[PDB]
């Protein structure tokens, strides 16, 4: 159990990590993303 | 190289051997890491399913 | 005769073997195991030159001065270097091809 | 027969300064003691074909085989490619104890280690018995009382 | 800020390289005194092996007496004990071991370590660290024996080792005897006859072959076992003289002690010692080399280190972490702004890896487990499928 | 030069046993040299000590 502990535990953290932090970020980021590149030109 | 097939190999060819020895005389394995390699392949495969 | 002489150096300086007291087989209730060595080996000049001889016309013995001088020289004398006039030595080196 | 220090200074000095240049050398160490063998290892890169660092090994050695002593010349210098840890055991014990350990270490040697050397996969036997020899076990004090 | 906490955490949790398992075996290995004999080692093992009889988890335990994997002779035993089978065994293969260990520790008149199955099968016989101490500057052996006393003691009294031990043949006691050439000439004996008796005393002599049931077998020459035990035997042998009187060899040599190195290591080119360590319970393998590292920093001068085996590995694998991440999350951008032909998108794509660093690194704090090369695997593979994720969206 | 001087080895390897004994003692010596000196290192003794 030790070996799938190790492989496993750090995944499963990451992904709901990945899942519910994102779906509300990547749009921020997206978002004044453009408006740099509007600053810039 | 391969453990498993090493350690078939020596068994096959300790109980070939077996045939030919004296009365009196018995062959043993005591210590053997290829019986392991499988069993934990087994779990893998298992946990895959 | 000389060979008497080389008989004599290589008898003097024999390089006795080492030993073990306690290696196996070993007897039975034997609880200490130690190396043993011997110096068979001569490493002066004096005992060199301390050699001892039989002399053949009389029995007399010898020592291996009074039929030869003992000195510390080279193994070989075939070359010299002169750096400038002055002795010294020196070595050439090679580099590998390529 | 010699302690280590002689083997040491004679001969795995001599043999560590060829064997340190050779390709894909992660490290290299060496052993000796009082058993009168010196043995001097090499540890190569991760993913390095063995066959290949073998016969490179052996290159090295050749290379400098010439100033080693003469008796170990004799004896000779061994090269092999192994693992480090043991496969399996295979033990002989005789139920009844009517064979004695000697009969069993003879019985091993002469047939038995051949035989499993011969299976594929097995690089290396280490055999921990001895065939059987005679042996003259001399008493000093009786050799000195005739004489000899 | 999320950001900032992914990278601290990732800083400074500790770092492994594999997490033990149970292969239903484990191997002893006894080292007594330089001056222990085979029944001294029998006696042990014998120990050993009644201590194991009882405990119902063993199966099969076979003993080699006179051999070890670092360094032979009649002070060095090695073991292989087998463990019934995990649902029929009542207990772990590292109890057996920490058991064995504090039993074997005060009876028995050497020492005695009990150790699991190495990690990965060819990487080593431990479960531990590997070090090699070594002499740089040619201070010589003494001082490297005194090094690694020091080193010894520091390690036992610092709590993050178990048990931290130096795996050879131990430094023993020598015997030279010194001969009077004079008293030989004196005496009129011939020095040859003296080289002789003292050279064929103590060693076997092979002489010829003989044929046995069809087989080659050697004709050996050697002094009675009584005869070769104490010095007194080998004093006592005698050589004619020129009256005609034997002379003992007591009358002519002189026996004299000194104490040197039995075993002679090197590492590397250089003088150098075997030593080897297991990380204490909570514990990891990278506290416990950082911890070796600094103690030694605290050595004489001219004594250096170096890492061998596993432990190279885990610090070759610990070097090459940021350099790995770096390049993927290259590759990655360079992918996604082919594929798309921008630069809005794979920025926005790249930004929520820490977001998923996040997730594992408190994750892995949470269950307590270390930063192993596992973890590593799982950490790049929440970069791609969190970059799945935002490329969904994007 | 490396593959010259293993294959020189090689060939010459066969011929070891045929030579007297006292040169098969000294050995034979296989290497790769430039044909002159690269430099020349010396020790001299200024005081003549």
């Amino acid at each position: 159990s030790e070996t799938q502990h190790a492989l496993g535990t750090g995944v499963f953290g990451g992904m709901i990590s990945a899942t519910i932090l994102a779906i509300f970020f990547v749009p921020v980021f997206f978002i004044f993303i453009l408006g740099a590149v509007e600053k810039l030109f | 190289a391969n453990a498993v097939k090493t350690a078939e190999g020596v068994r096959a060819k300790i109980e070939e051997l077996k045939l030919n020895l004296p009365e009196g005389m018995e062959f043993s394995i005591p210590y053997d890491t290829a019986p392991f390699v499988k069993i934990s392949i087994e779990k893998v495969i298992h946990t895959l399913l | 005769s000389i060979s008497d002489v080389n008989n004599a150096i290589r008898e003097n300086n024999v390089e006795i073997a080492p030993g073990r007291l306690g290696d196996l087989p070993a007897e039975k209730g034997q609880l200490i195991t130690i190396p043993l060595s011997a110096q068979g080996q001569l490493s002066s000049l004096e005992q060199f030159k301390n050699i001892s001889l039989k002399s053949k016309t009389n029995g007399s013995v010898i020592k291996l001065s009074d039929v030869a001088n003992v000195e510390i020289g080279s193994q070989a004398y075939n070359f010299a270097i002169l750096e400038n006039g002055k002795p010294a030595t020196a070595a050439a080196i090679q580099l590998s091809p390529g | 027969g010699a302690t280590a220090k002689t083997i040491n200074d004679s001969v795995v000095t001599l043999i560590e300064r060829e064997l340190s240049g050779v390709k894909n050398l992660l490290y290299y160490s060496a052993t000796t003691d009082t058993s009168g063998t010196a043995e001097i290892t090499a540890t190569f890169k991760p993913g390095t074909d063995v066959e290949m660092a073998q016969v490179d090994v052996q290159n090295k050695i050749k290379a400098v085989e010439a100033r080693l002593p003469q008796v170990v010349r004799q004896q000779g210098l061994q090269v092999e490619a192994s693992s480090s840890g043991f496969l399996m055991l295979v033990g002989i014990n005789s139920p009844n104890n009517q064979y004695s350990e000697v009969d069993l270490s003879d019985y091993l040697v002469r047939n038995v280690v051949e035989e499993l050397k011969r299976v594929e996969g097995v690089g290396k036997v280490q055999s921990f018995g001895a065939e059987k020899a005679m042996r003259i076990w001399v008493d000093p004090n009786k050799l000195v009382s005739y004489g000899l | 800020v999320i950001t900032g906490i992914t990278f601290a955490g990732m800083k400074y949790w500790p770092t492994a390289f594999m997490p033990e398992e149970d292969q239903g075996w484990f191997m002893t290995s006894f080292q007594l005194p330089s001056d222990a004999t085979a029944e001294r080692t029998r006696n042990v093992v014998n120990q050993f092996e009644n201590n194991l009889k009882d405990n119902p988890d063993v199966k099969s335990n076979t003993a080699i007496l006179g051999w070890g994997f670092s360094g032979a002779g009649q002070n060095v035993a090695v073991a292989f004990t087998t463990l019934k089978d995990f649902k029929e065994r009542t207990s772990s293969a590292s109890k057996m071991t920490s058991d064995v260990n504090s039993s074997m520790a005060n009876s028995t008149e050497g020492e005695t370590m009990a150790v699991l199955p190495p990690a990965i099968d060819e990487l080593g016989t431990f479960s531990g660290f590997s070090l090699r101490l070594q002499d740089r500057a040619n201070l010589g052996m003494p001082a490297l024996l005194a090094a690694q006393d020091e080193l010894m003691a520091m390690a036992a009294k610092n709590k993050k080792f178990y048990m931290v031990w130096n795996e050879g043949l131990p430094q023993g006691d020598n015997i030279s005897l010194k001969i009077d050439r004079e008293k030989l000439s004196a005496l009129g004996v011939k020095f040859s006859d003296v080289s002789d008796i003292i050279s064929t005393s103590m060693g076997s002599m092979y002489i010829n072959d003989f044929p046995n049931q069809g087989r080659m077998q050697q004709v050996i020459v050697q002094v009675e076992a009584k005869s070769r035990m104490q010095l007194k035997d080998i004093l006592n042998l005698k050589v004619m003289g020129s009256s005609g009187q034997l002379v003992s060899l007591s009358e002519v040599v002189t026996p004299q002690w000194n104490k040197a190195p039995q075993q002679y290591n090197r590492y590397n080119g250089r003088p150098s010692l075997s030593i080897a360590g297991i990380p204490n319970f909570d514990t990891s393998s990278g506290e416990a080399m950082r911890e070796m590292e600094q103690l030694i920093a605290k050595l004489p001068k001219g004594i250096g280190y170096e890492w061998t085996g596993i432990s190279l590995q885990e610090k070759q694998s610990e070097s090459q972490m940021a350099f790995l991440l770096g390049l993927s999350m290259l590759v990655v951008f360079l992918v996604l702004a082919a594929l798309y032909e921008s630069w809005a998108i794979p920025l926005s794509v790249m930004l929520v890896v820490p977001l998923g660093i996040f997730g594992a690194i408190i994750a892995i704090m949470s269950r307590g487990l270390m930063n192993d090369v596992f973890f590593k695997i799982g950490l790049i593979t929440i970069i791609g499928l969190s970059a799945k994720n935002a490329i969904l969206i994007v």
